[PDB]
């Protein structure tokens, strides 16, 4: 993995992209 | 204090320096309440929020950003859950260029303030349907470069992929 300090997830590194989707469900978030 | 993290998709931004086009949804908590909103923005330009969407702990939302050109394209948010669906087109006027090189399913510590946003505990996040086009191909995160935040000599995530997912849990 790489580290950083504000990015977590996944990077895809190519060429020509024109379209990225997901789909996720809204989190319950408390104090970290 | 409030807690906040967000997550987004978008185009460049890694090793595309001069632009990034994304979208989504960021979560905020502060004393017993909390706040949800949805924005999208086109790195120089500030981050905008889509004020005529509501969205709510547990509702499904599916996030797509699209370049048209290097310099034209859209952000759409839709909650699933409420039927609701906003898109912002960008016809030009942009204050960058995309180099179309970055595809990313993100969970962030964003800047507020001085620094970053203290930064939430939202247990876990998981991108499904997560594809990218290129070329009139659609790819999924397999080959994906994997990121964590790391802030203090502390790791606070662990991103675990799939096939056709990604998972972002707080640690």
């Amino acid at each position: 993995e790489e580290y950083s300090s504000n990015w977590a997830g996944a990077v895809l590194i190519g060429d020509g992209y024109t379209k990225v989707t997901g789909e996720f469900t809204v989190p319950s978030v408390s104090a970290g | 204090e409030e807690y906040c993290a967000s997550a987004w998709v978008g185009i460049d931004g890694d090793t595309c320096e001069t632009a990034i086009l994304q979208t989504g949804v960021d979560f905020c908590y502060e004393d017993g309440q909390t706040s949800y909103d949805a924005w999208y923005e086109w790195y120089p330009d500030y981050a905008y929020d889509f004020s005529d969407i509501t969205i709510s702990e547990g509702d499904s939302i599916k996030v797509t950003v699209e370049a048209t050109s290097k310099s034209s394209g859209s952000a759409t948010v839709e909650n699933l859950t409420t039927g609701q669906s906003v898109t912002h087109t960008f016809s030009g006027n942009v204050e960058g260029d995309l180099c179309e090189t970055n595809a990313e399913w993100i969970v962030e510590d964003f800047e507020s303030g001085d620094s970053l946003v203290a930064f939430a505990d939202f247990g876990s996040v998981t991108f499904t349907n997560a594809e990218a086009t290129s070329g009139g191909s659609t790819v999924g995160p397999s080959d994906a470069t994997v990121m964590d935040i790391e802030q203090d000599g502390s790791v606070l995530t662990e991103t675990s992929v799939s096939g056709d997912s990604v998972t972002v849990t707080y640690v």
